[PDB]
């Protein structure tokens, strides 16, 4: 996997969790 | 063309209504708690002599018991298929089935999706089809009709916190709905000329030189609950295409009844529970509409067809190329969308061979959350979610709170909906976007160009929606793609279950209340259109790219 | 509300509102990220990188930041018109030194102290000049206090021990004489911190309704995010992949920036039109409810009419002059707090300047206003003056060997055809004159019951007249229906009877009075009452103490309401055409059929992705004075509404971005930028 | 725990065990012939049933549809389909390779080809053919087996079903029975 699109992926992942975890909360 | 496509939908449509009419009335008794006529007496020395004590459950217990039993049930099944060469009735030697292929599999008929990454007649043995495929099949549809009970309590009931006992429930669906109805449905597909009997292979010796050999085994009786079910799991390879599962137009009219049965009774139900019949016609209103306009268009995509016959020299331009001489243009096109708006998944007719528009529907029914007359149980919920959210977001725009069916919705009953909502979409993008980015996912394609994408596309939608559908381009045979399914299969049923009940268990704790200046009518053609667009809206924001970069490029390719 | 000396103070700080603090608001911390990023590669880009078109990143990434720059504008515009609001009452009681005495007789020895270490149980002395330091009860002295700091008013109001005038606010300013009072209150609860409390932030969470639709944009954003993140797999393997710089663009413009960068100014703005109107809440949550109200109660037992009505002209009868009738008026008025008596009050000082009155030197008792009386006045001379309505002055008159003459009784028959409730003041036993209490509503008062009526509230009066009389007042007032007797047993019977029916109860009334009814109910209104009885039970205080407060009080929740629920329904509607700009430019590199898609006839895709997101970021401008003022909205039913709604707010959530995107295309070819 | 392992148990004996003896024993009581597959047989010899569907090549015989099965055309062990799309170029060389071969086949009769003689079948083993269809083939057969072309439509028609209902699906001939019906005429 290339570095580019790698760390890509993980910025969407941690982009996810951080909306899940938001919807979840009210802040 | 156009008046027998009217006809066809016409007289499906005025059969089916007939049909589930009375049998709302009977799983209204069921939800009432009140025994069917004759089953007054056996349900007492029967739940005593299994140990049943019709106690009432919670929505933490009753999800608890719903689950303990399907993890029960994959746990039997997934061992019966390693073991499938020491169990008896296998006429053929046929070995164990793989890790992952029985992984697969057993999560498959358990989610009631009855995926198939396999060949019938080439993998399963007569027992593993009967002692395994057949008893998921009642399991997997009575555990959907019993989560629905469950929530349509929710509603009728007020000021508890009880849902009723789910061991009835189970019982009660399998043993006087399930297995009643299907004893008759199987016995009118072997009169028609289905197989049912457990008798070696036949070897055929034809009037020419070439020899063939003959798969037997108890397929009727599979067949019923496949269908009534909505499992869409077949014997054989080509499951609702095969002579011996659906041998003639007649059964194939019937095997459309059972796919719309008890999906549409229990609209008829959940309207004659809550005293206001209105409430469940409007239910039942918007999903005809939107399967009616399905139908014809997947019919005139598939009667324009390929222009390439025509410019061959063919007789003309109809898509008979992934279709059945027995069943018409019309009828493949029909049957096409009702196992995927269903979520039944019985295909009668390869989709992969469909045109650009006529397999973009079924995949989009599909990918919009098998809402419309998703079958057995999972689609009534289902589309309650988008109910409560339809209503959420009319008094939203009000300025008033909402309020269905005079309960009121508060944060935290709207927080569970929409993760539940999100979780079907999340694991199809997520799920194709890695096998768009695997070498054994890829490879797994069959046909090039924007079809090959859609191919995938098709997969990962059918397998966390349940459907159960297939391009069957895709050969998924592999571990990579047994594994990443069945991970979408098994979150896209459990993870939907799971917030639907806390979802129940939060409207008993409320007492319905009176109408007041801020109540909004959830009957009538205005809250229809304010449910279909709630339901279109949100499919289309969520597919609208990756069917550009799919069916919608084939078609402007 | 728009000055370009107040807009030039924010926007300062708007340029300062783009650090790494935006994590909290989950719609522009990605617009922030996109923006981050799409700088970060344009600049590598540009310097040296694979990439070989660095200006167009460089205009998408530029836009990105004015995104995020525009959401701060909305948010710190809010915050400018409230914060300024708050800094000039923050002031006044900054200015004040304090000298509290050893003993708590007056004429005791007092020290300079600060005003902040004042503390609950210290004895403190306030001469005429200084300003009221804390709250508490006087115990000493009696002297007529300005009160504008937290009423807005110049007129006087008199503090005297041993009454119920005793009830001094700090931060006020004493005018006539000097007063002893014992302070009551602790640091950081005096009457002007609860003003500062409803301003300033981080002391006001979510409303529910508020909670209500960030579910729902949280929920969106997750989905446009992985609706967006998977094209990238999907078009890498039909051809070359999308562009980052295009996925961010793409993903910014379908994420409601538009509502997620004006939610938080619209709560700003509505608490600010709240402390505008004199009412106290102690946090948003009240004033949303007080929108989703069915059925509000006004109690009028503690005055004379609703409170609409109020002084009007002074007119003397026979020989009496207009100086010394408003001149005895006031003194009659001074103990009546009730709206009617303090625009006789107010209207002694717009006419005579009557501002201030030594009331040691009157030597004087004053009578407060009772309902029981239906009448206020004070013992200032050896003569007694009274002030009251007509019937209980004729009881009163001809009680001390008076007659009625004949000259007031035409002048009282005629101030009633006009439709104004007449007042008299009498001195002693002889009548100086009639006030006449007319209508202040600009429109007909029965219009804002009639509009209130049209939207399905209903308007119940509480009061404890007659049954005949109550009538009158609910039909001059246009009202549904009336309690007339009503005991604080009946009040409860009918709170508990309208929730028994499904119904959200809003009330206004005395905080002592209607103690057990004001609980009971869902919304209510505390009047004649200081913060400390309403943050107990969490009710909102009116500081004017008017029964007709509370339909104001509902406006100004349902407006927080109707703007949050026509944006939602203007910025969802708009992602029907953003799907048609975005979608064949994208993927014009990839799937070059799809150029059909492209309705709006976009000179090229670069251009399409460009207008997209310039459209996405005008649009936050062209709605901020709709988000601050507020929806003009229409009385109309639920159902009703809801088709109007989704008329206006549907169709030109549609219609406005497929004019705009065009309208920047257009300008993008025409001025040849790109 | 014990209601959750009985209520198990007990479906998974009813489900798996009374319900497929139940519709065996009254499937091979009441329709034992369609329940055994409907064979045909002719002595001891099973020459196939009417619903299997063969591979028809020789130049007497009537054809079906072609089969695309895995290994060999018409091949009962793999039911399966050409899972081809339109947008495939694959296709359209099968296309032209059928038409063209059908055409040189039958030179006696219509250049339009029967679009089902020319597309696959989805379950591979069909055994149908429009009557339409059939007859475009009549003289072909007729030429190779001397027999006239009014007994052969009269043959055609005899072995044709036609469905309850003009929309549940389309007329239908039975191709296994056609075929053999031709031989004992033939003698
Ligand atoms: C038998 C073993 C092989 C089969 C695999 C077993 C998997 C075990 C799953 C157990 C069921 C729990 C699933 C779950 O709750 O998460 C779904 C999330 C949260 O929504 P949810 O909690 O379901 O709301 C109700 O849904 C969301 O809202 C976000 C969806 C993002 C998906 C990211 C998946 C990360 C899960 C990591 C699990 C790895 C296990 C190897
Ligand atoms: C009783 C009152 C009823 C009021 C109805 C309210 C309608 C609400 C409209 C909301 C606007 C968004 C709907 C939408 O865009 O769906 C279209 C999608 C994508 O089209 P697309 O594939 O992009 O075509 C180019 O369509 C697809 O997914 C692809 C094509 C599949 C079939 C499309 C036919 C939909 C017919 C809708 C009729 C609604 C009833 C009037
Ligand atoms: C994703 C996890 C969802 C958890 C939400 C559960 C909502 C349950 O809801 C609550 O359950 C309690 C009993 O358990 C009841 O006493 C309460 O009345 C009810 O509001
Ligand atoms: C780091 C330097 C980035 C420079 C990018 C600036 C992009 C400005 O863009 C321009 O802004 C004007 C408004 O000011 C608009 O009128 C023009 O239409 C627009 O092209
Ligand atoms: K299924």
């Amino acid at each position: 996997m290339s570095a580019g699109v790698i760390t890509g992926v993980l910025l969407v992942f941690l982009l996810l969790g951080y909306l899940v975890y938001a919807l979840i909360n009210a802040e | 063309m156009a008046a027998q496509g009217f006809l066809l939908i016409a007289t499906f449509l005025l059969v089916l209504m007939v049909l589930a009419r009375p049998l709302g009335s009977g799983l209204a008794r069921l939800i009432n708690d009140i025994p069917l006529p004759g089953t007054t007496g056996v349900e007492r020395v029967l739940f005593r002599a299994l140990g049943v004590s019709d106690r009432e459950m919670n929505w933490k217990q009753y999800l608890c018991a719903i689950l303990g039993l399907n993890m029960l049930g994959l746990a039997v099944l997934f061992f019966m298929l390693l073991g499938q060469h020491y169990l008896p009735l296998n006429p053929q030697q046929l070995p164990g089935l793989s890790w992952d292929l029985a992984l697969n599999t057993a999560v498959s008929f358990v989610t009631n999706t009855n995926w198939r990454s396999y060949s019938g007649e080439t993998t399963l043995s007569y027992f593993s089809q009967m002692a395994g495929l057949t008893v998921q099949n009642f399991l997997s549809a009575a555990s959907g009709i019993a989560v629905i009970f469950a929530l349509i309590r929710a509603f009728t009931r007020q000021s508890m916190s009880t849902l009723g006992n789910a061991w009835v429930d189970l019982l009660r669906i399998t043993l006087w709905v399930l297995v009643p109805v299907a004893l008759l449905i199987a016995l009118f597909f072997i009169q028609q000329g289905a197989l049912q009997n457990f008798l070696p292979y036949q070897a055929v010796n034809t009037v020419e030189g070439a020899q063939q050999l003959l798969p037997m085994g108890p397929v009727a009786s599979q067949e019923a609950i496949k269908m009534l079910g909505t499992n869409g799991g077949g014997f054989f390879n080509a499951n609702s295409s095969h002579p011996f599962e659906n041998p003639t137009a007649l059964t194939n009219f019937v095997q459309m009844l059972a796919i719309f049965l008890i999906p549409t009774a229990l609209c008829f139900a959940f309207g004659e529970v809550m005293g206001d019949r209105r409430q469940g016609r409007m239910l039942l209103w918007a999903m005809s509409v939107i399967f009616v306009i399905c139908v014809g268009v997947v019919m005139w995509a598939e009667v324009q067809g390929n222009p390439h016959l025509l410019a061959l020299g063919t007789d003309s331009s109809i898509n008979m190329e992934g279709k059945e001489s027995r069943f018409g243009v019309l009828v493949s096109s029909l049957f096409a969308v009702v196992t995927t708006a269903a979520s039944c998944g019985a295909v009668i007719a390869m989709h992969d061979s469909f045109t650009a528009l006529g397999g973009m529907v079924p995949m989009w029914l599909m990918q919009i959350g098998e809402v419309v007359f998703g079958g057995v149980g999972s689609g009534l919920y289902g589309m309650m979610l988008f109910v409560l959210l339809a209503v959420f977001i009319a008094g939203l725009m009000i300025g008033r709170t909402p309020e269905y069916l005079g309960k009121k919705i508060d944060v935290r009953e709207m927080k569970l909906t929409a993760l539940a909502i999100l979780v079907t979409p999340t694991l199809v993008l997520m799920g194709a976007a890695l096998a768009m980015m695997t070498d054994a996912g890829r490879s797994a394609m069959l046909n090039p160009g924007p079809h090959g994408f859609s191919e995938v596309l098709y997969a990962v939608s059918s397998a966390a929606n349940n459907n159960g559908s297939a391009f069957a381009g895709l050969s998924a045979n592999s571990p990579f793609w047994n594994c990443l399914l069945a991970f979408c299969m098994f979150v896209g049923r459990f993870g939907v279950i799971i917030p639907v009940m806390a979802i129940a268990g939060s409207l008993v704790s409320k007492k319905s209340q009176a109408a007041s200046s801020g109540t909004l009518p959830t009957h009538g053609p205005l809250f229809v259109g304010l449910l279909i667009g709630t339901v279109l809206l949100v499919g289309a924001l969520t597919f609208i790219p990756a069917l550009a970069l799919g069916p919608v490029a084939e078609y402007l390719s | 509300f728009e000055p370009t000396l107040v807009v030039q103070a924010l926007k300062e700080a708007v340029k300062k509102l783009n650090p790494q603090a935006q994590w909290r608001n989950p719609v522009m911390f990605i617009v922030w990220i996109g923006s981050l990023l799409t700088t970060c590669i344009s600049i590598a880009m540009a310097s040296g990188a694979m990439p070989g078109n660095a200006l167009f990143s460089a205009a998408i990434s530029g836009w990105l930041w004015i995104t995020v720059l525009f959401a701060n504008f909305a948010e710190a515009l809010a915050e400018g018109r409230s914060k300024a609001q708050a800094n000039s009452l923050k002031g006044v009681k900054k200015t004040a030194f304090a000298r509290k005495l050893r003993e708590p007789k007056y004429g005791a020895a007092a020290d300079k102290v600060p005003a902040d270490q004042l503390r609950k149980g210290d004895i403190v002395l306030v001469e005429a000049g200084d300003i009221i330091p804390c709250d508490g009860e006087v115990i000493e002295g009696g002297a007529s206090v300005d009160e504008s700091a937290i009423t807005g008013e110049s007129a006087p109001v008199i503090r005297e021990s041993g009454g119920d005038f005793a009830s001094v606010t700090g931060g006020t300013r004493i005018l006539s004489d000097w007063l002893v009072i014992e302070c009551s209150v602790n640091p950081g609860e005096t009457f002007l911190d609860r003003m500062i409390a409803m301003v300033e932030g981080a002391q006001r969470r979510k409303t529910p309704n508020e909670i209500a639709l960030t579910i729902l944009l949280i929920a969106l954003t997750i989905v446009f995010l992985l609706a967006t993140a998977t094209l990238w797999p999907f078009s890498a393997w039909g051809g070359n992949a999308v562009s980052v710089t295009v996925l961010v663009a793409l993903l910014v413009c379908l994420i409601p920036t538009t509502i997620g960068g004006l939610l938080s100014a619209i709560g700003v703005a509505g608490m600010s039109r709240m402390l505008g109107a004199n009412v106290i809440a102690t946090s948003g949550r009240a004033v949303e409810a007080a929108g989703d109200v069915d059925v509000l109660l006004l109690d009028k037992t503690g005055t004379i009419t609703l409170g609409n009505r109020q002084a009007s002209e002074f007119i003397p009868a026979q020989g009496v002059d207009e100086k010394t009738l408003a001149d005895a008026a006031q003194l009659a008025s001074l103990a009546d707090e009730t709206p009617e008596g303090r625009s006789i009050v107010i209207l002694a000082k717009q006419r005579f300047n009557l501002r201030e009155r030594d009331v040691q030197s009157l030597h004087a008792t004053f009578v407060p206003f009772t309902a029981q009386s239906r009448m206020s006045g004070i013992n200032i001379d050896n003569r007694m003056i009274r002030k009251g309505s007509v019937d209980a002055i004729r009881r009163h008159v001809e009680a001390n060997g008076g007659h009625f003459p004949t000259d007031v009784d035409q002048k009282v028959d005629q101030v009633a055809r006009q439709g104004a409730t007449p007042l008299v003041v009498v001195e002693g036993s002889r009548v100086l004159g009639v006030i006449a209490l007319k209508d202040i509503v600009k429109g007909g008062i029965k219009e804002r019951f009639a509009q209130l009526r049209k939207m399905g509230i209903k308007t119940v009066m509480i009061t404890g007249d007659n049954r005949l009389t109550a009538a009158a007042i609910a039909a001059e007032a246009g009202v549904d229906d009336f309690l007339a007797e009503a005991t604080p047993e009946a009040k409860l019977a009918l709170i508990r009877q309208y929730q028994a029916e499904g119904r959200l109860v809003a009330m206004t009334g005395d905080g002592t009075n209607d103690a057990p009814a004001l609980a009971q109910a869902d919304v209510a209104v505390a009047m004649n009452s200081g913060t400390q009885a309403a943050k107990e039970a969490g009710n909102m205080v009116d500081l004017d103490s008017n029964p007709t407060k509370l339909i104001e009080v509902v406006h100004i929740g349902k407006q927080m309401l109707m703007t949050r629920g026509s944006l939602t329904t203007f910025s969802i509607a708009n992602d029907v055409a953003k799907y048609f700009a975005i979608i064949p430019a994208a993927f014009a590199a990839t799937y070059p059929q799809l150029n059909a898609l492209n309705i709006m006839c976009l000179h090229s895709p670069d251009s399409a992705i460009l207008s997209a997101v310039i459209f996405n970021a005008l649009i936050i401008v062209f709605l901020i004075p709709l988000a601050l003022k507020g929806v003009s909205y229409k009385p109309l039913t639920a159902s009703a509404m809801l088709r109007r709604n989704l008329w206006i707010y549907g169709l030109g959530g549609l219609l406005v971005p497929f004019i705009g995107i065009k309208v920047i295309d257009l300008l993008l070819t025409v001025c040849g930028l790109v | 725990l014990r209601p959750a392992l009985s209520t198990f148990i007990f479906l998974l004996l009813i489900t798996g065990g009374v319900y497929p003896l139940l519709t065996t024993v009254l499937g091979q009581w009441w329709f034992p012939w369609q329940a055994n597959g409907s064979l045909i047989r002719e002595g001891d010899t099973v020459r196939g049933s009417a619903l299997i569907g063969q591979n028809f090549t020789g130049n007497g015989y009537f054809h079906g549809r072609p089969s695309a099965t895995a290994e060999m055309p018409y091949n009962p062990q793999a039911s399966g389909g050409s899972n081809l799309a339109v947008s495939n170029p694959e296709l359209d060389k099968l296309i032209a390779a059928r038409v063209a071969a059908l055409r040189a086949a039958n030179p006696d009769a219509s250049a339009s080809v029967p679009v089902e003689l020319v597309t696959a079948s989805a379950s591979g083993l069909d055994n149908n053919i429009t009557p339409q269809a059939a007859a475009w083939q009549i003289p072909r057969v007729a030429k190779a087996r001397n027999l006239s072309v009014e007994q052969l439509t009269q043959l055609i028609a005899k072995y044709s079903q036609q469905p309850l209902v003009k929309y549940i699906g389309q007329p239908v001939v039975n191709i296994v029975e056609l075929n053999l019906a031709l031989d004992k005429l033939d003698e």
